């Protein structure tokens, strides 16, 4: 245990914490100022780039359908195995 | 989470930059197979089969920084974890893995299929096939796992060598003014000769290792070059 | 009934056990050397080429015991 | 224009056996004995041979798996089906050995134990103990080494019996 | 009557014997580059030949201890 | 009297032992190329029909060591 | 039930098992001697080349088996 | 819930396992004098040489065989 | 067990010497000297093994 | 288990044997007697295995 | 697992007897009774494991 | 277990069979047919093994 702990980062200096849901919906915000004006029209390449994976993955996000259960990404504790909540 | 940490290489930074603002020539070399690839004259070589030496000439720096100069007390190793190790080896592995596929040369892999036409198709030579595709990225995996261990098992060593020493040396040391002070001088000889040794063990390890992760690198890229004959 | 039962002292069996990987690791190191003076005592105009050989093997039979010493101290430090 | 060769005028070749062939139980060893260009024994049978090679001594019994052998400075025995004993001692040279049943020992120097003395070699011996000390070079250390490995092996040979 | 047990320390062993078989791929790599070194000593010339079939069977024996390596972990991590 | 005594963690002793099975599969095989490295020196003019057998041996004790790997993933598992 | 329990005397037996690592590091340190003789009848003007090396192969094995030493005096003060 | 439990014979056990390393010692002792005469039938004119190294083989591999005996008499009397 | 190799060892110095006999006749004293020194040898560490096994017993 | 490490033994002995007497059969009448001196050896080895499979046996 | 060492020995045995045979084939006989004697040998010490489980497993 | 202690013996013998055949290649019916006999020996010794196996196994 000791000798385990030898092996650490030495020069830890700050840890800063953000939701996905915030810096998710930030990046959308960006996004959407940077690909809305007119002079980059819907066809181009960079604007199928921005969109059309994203609106891929997330339309398979939408149809799954998914016999099991999948516990929240981001719950207070997930180092209980017999607790998926 | 984002954690904000810094390399333990700023002293080492400032010596490359005190050190290194004026030119000096570099003979000695720890992998140095990455720059003569060809030993047989008039062979030649249509791919980029000597790309790897600038990655090699810093990863190689890069280790040595770390690695052998993790032998000082507290010194720490900042990039020591197995994951991390995984993604490196990937990256470079990965890299070289799709620059001959992206080759879209069906033909270089040919030689996947072991054997000759005498063997059976599909219960040998097709398992062997397998075999061998599967072995390419066992081979990746061993490579990381091989540099990880070997740092870790060593350094593990050296810290509890090292609490035992501090023990026998701090409390008793006094056994020198008693009469079995002979014992107590014998074992504190063959600490320093266990000392001594260690040292001298990691510090050969850690370079044969770094040798070896090269190594692994290089004869991927070697396994798939084709030589032309001059002409 | 049904119980969860949690033994602690078994970290120390499986730690054991890994080290007995290294009687081959040691074992076949030696191999190799053993082979390298009767390759020396053949031709020794190569003994040094052999030499870089045998410490390759070395260095590959090694690591193996590693992977196993590794384990080891997974379970001894948990 | 073609001119033959020397091996054209020898008709005692050498009898090879076939790999794949019936096997065969023979008690007799063809045993041809030479030095410098001259035979002792021509194809003479014999019960045994025993050889002192550079590894070591190798019995050589009829059906012997062929083989080669370099032969050092040592005594040469050779016993017949009847049950008599021939002692020789050897210099050197080679003994080639074939699973039909023959032995060729071609010796540079092939002479009875009888013909040797004993005061002879110790002579010779102290001599050369004498002349290694104030041996010009290495090479002259070395020459001397194998002499006096020679007359030791004479000198056991002549103790032995 | 029906107990029933679930001992939470049980795969430390299981992980060590795993182990052990790593101790076979090690003399095996050592019995390789020994007879590797010898006949180098034997045929100089084709040395590098030699070397790439030396490398195969590494290739091919140290895959197997990945594969009880592998089970140590699904053990060990479970 | 009568106990029904259901233990959930001896799987992974079972998996362990089978993994050592693997100690031998890798010596073989490291015998089989040591092999192949002494003879190739001995007759190089016959190396592919020698790799070509050694390829053949390794194949069955492959087939041996996949044989082992089935028994204990199925204890791991049931 | 949430059941646990730990066991003073099973360091012995892991320390043991660690112990029988230094089977094999013993026997290879004896097969490196072994071909030493052997080289040095058969080369016997290399009687201190032949000797460095065996040295170094005495070493190399006695760092496995100091690396399993350090496990077994370890348990056995845990 | 707690339970710690002191088995006083276990310590019997591991000093058993100690002991079986003394195995891999005793073998090793023999394959020095199993090549060592070899050596003095290749090469008689050094059968003292030979002789004081196969000594210094005993004399490493003997050593490694205290170590192990150690940890066995050290459990035995505690 | 420690005697399993112990025995085996013995047997592997009376498996080499046979070999050296043939090979060096005239040195069979010799050899016989040295292979029964290393069976005191090895016999050493078989009665060692045997203490701890009859201390263990008698305990 | 310890006669595991004897028979094995054992069986080394006579191989060896067999390569000496196919090399210097003459010898063989002095060579078995060297091999039957290994076998009185490595059996005495067994024999305390086996006294402490009995001793544990009937106790 | 005792028959592990015994049934390895006595294999060992044939092998070299193969080597020695092929050798000198005129002395096969010979060779032939030393390795039946080498078997009847380790076969023995078999017996004496036989023996202790067949007096362990009926007990 | 012992099964293992068998069939690498039997391993040991027809390797060493395949080089005798190489080095007596004309012999090759008589070491055919003793290592047949080996093979045989040692089957034996693991049908002692499997025996015990099965009685413990049924029972
Ligand atoms: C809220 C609190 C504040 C924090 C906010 C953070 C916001 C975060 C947003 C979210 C980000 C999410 C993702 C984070 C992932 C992090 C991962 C990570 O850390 O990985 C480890 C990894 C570790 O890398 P490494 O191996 O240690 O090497 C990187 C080193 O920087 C060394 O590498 P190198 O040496 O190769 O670098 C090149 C180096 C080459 O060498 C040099 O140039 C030498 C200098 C080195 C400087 C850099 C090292 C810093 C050392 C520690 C700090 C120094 C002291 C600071 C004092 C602070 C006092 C409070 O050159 C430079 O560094 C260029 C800059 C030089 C600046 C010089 C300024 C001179 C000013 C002079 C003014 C004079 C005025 C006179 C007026 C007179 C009037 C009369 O970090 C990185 O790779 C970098 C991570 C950065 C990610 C982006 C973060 C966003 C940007 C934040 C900026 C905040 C500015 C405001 C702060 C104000 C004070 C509070
Ligand atoms: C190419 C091969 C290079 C080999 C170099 C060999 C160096 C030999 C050094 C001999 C001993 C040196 C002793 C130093 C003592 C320092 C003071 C002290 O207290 O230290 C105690 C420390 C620790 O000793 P300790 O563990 O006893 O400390 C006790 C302290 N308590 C009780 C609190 C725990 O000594 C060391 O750690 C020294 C180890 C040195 C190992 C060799 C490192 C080589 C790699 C780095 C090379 C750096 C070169 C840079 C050049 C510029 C590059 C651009």
């Amino acid at each position: 245990s000791n000798p385990a702990d030898h092996f650490r980062p030495n020069l830890k200096a700050l840890t800063l914490y953000a939701e996905r849901q915030h810096y998710v919906d930030r990046w959308l915000h960006v996004k959407e100022r940077w690909l809305a004006p007119w002079y980059l029209p819907w066809w181009s390449p960079l604007f199928q780039l921005g969109t059309w994976y994203s609106q891929r993955s997330r339309n398979l996000f939408l149809v799954e359908n998914h016999l099991s259960y999948r516990p929240y990404k981001f719950r207070r504790n997930d180092e209980d195995r017999n607790n998926p909540y | 989470m984002f954690l904000f940490f810094f390399c333990d290489l700023f002293w080492l930074r400032l010596l490359l930059c005190m050190y290194y603002c004026v030119w000096s020539r570099l003979c000695f070399i720890v992998y140095f197979n990455c720059l003569m690839l060809i030993f047989d004259f008039l062979l030649f070589c249509l791919f980029d089969l000597y790309l790897f030496v600038g990655l090699c000439l810093f990863l190689l720096l890069w280790f040595m920084l770390f690695n052998l100069y993790s032998l000082i007390l507290y010194y720490c190793i900042t990039y020591l974890n197995l994951y991390l190790l995984f993604c490196i080896v990937f990256l470079l592995y990965i890299a070289f893995l799709f620059l001959f596929c992206f080759l879209c040369d069906f033909f270089l892999f040919n030689n996947l299929l072991v054997g000759d036409s005498f063997m059976d198709v599909f219960f040998i030579r097709f398992l062997l096939c397998f075999l061998e595709c599967f072995s390419l990225l066992c081979r990746c995996l061993s490579t990381f796992l091989r540099l990880f261990c070997n740092l870790l098992s060593s350094h593990f060593l050296l810290l509890m060598f090292f609490d035992f020493f501090y023990f026998i040396f701090v409390f008793f040391f006094y056994g020198v003014f008693c009469y079995w002070f002979i014992l107590f001088i014998f074992v504190f000889c063959f600490c320093l000769l266990f000392y001594v040794f260690l040292y001298l063990l990691d510090l050969f390890a850690a370079i044969l290792q770094l040798f070896i992760f090269c190594n692994m690198i290089l004869q991927l890229i070697m396994d798939f070059l084709l030589f032309l004959l001059f002409v | 009934s049904t119980v969860a039962i949690s033994v602690q002292g078994l970290h120390y069996v499986g730690t054991g056990l890994a080290a007995i990987a290294l009687a081959g690791v040691g074992l076949g190191i030696g191999t190799i050397f053993g082979n390298l003076l009767v390759a020396c005592a053949r031709q020794p105009n190569l003994t040094k080429m052999l030499f870089n050989y045998a410490i390759l093997g070395f260095a590959l039979t090694e690591a193996i015991g590693l992977f196993a010493l590794m384990l080891a101290f997974l379970m001894l430090f948990s | 224009h073609d001119l033959p060769e020397g091996f054209e005028f020898m008709e005692h070749k050498v009898v090879n056996k076939d790999i794949h062939a019936p096997h065969e139980n023979l008690e007799t060893l063809r045993l041809t004995l030479t030095r410098q260009d001259e035979f002792l024994l021509r194809e003479e049978p014999v019960k045994c041979v025993t050889v002192t090679g550079t590894n070591g001594e190798y019995g050589i019994y009829p059906g012997h798996a062929y083989k080669i052998v370099q032969l050092n400075p040592s005594p040469l025995t050779v016993e017949y089906t009847d049950g008599t004993t021939k002692k020789y001692f050897v210099s050197g040279g080679f003994a080639h050995i074939n699973n039909e049943g023959s032995c060729d020992v071609n010796t540079v120097e092939c002479t009875l134990l009888d013909d040797l003395d004993l005061a002879i070699a110790e002579k010779e011996l102290a001599a050369q103990q004498a002349a290694l000390g104030s041996a010009k070079d290495d090479k002259a250390k070395s020459v001397v080494e194998i002499r006096i490995s020679v007359i030791e092996a004479v000198i056991a040979a002549l103790k032995h019996h």
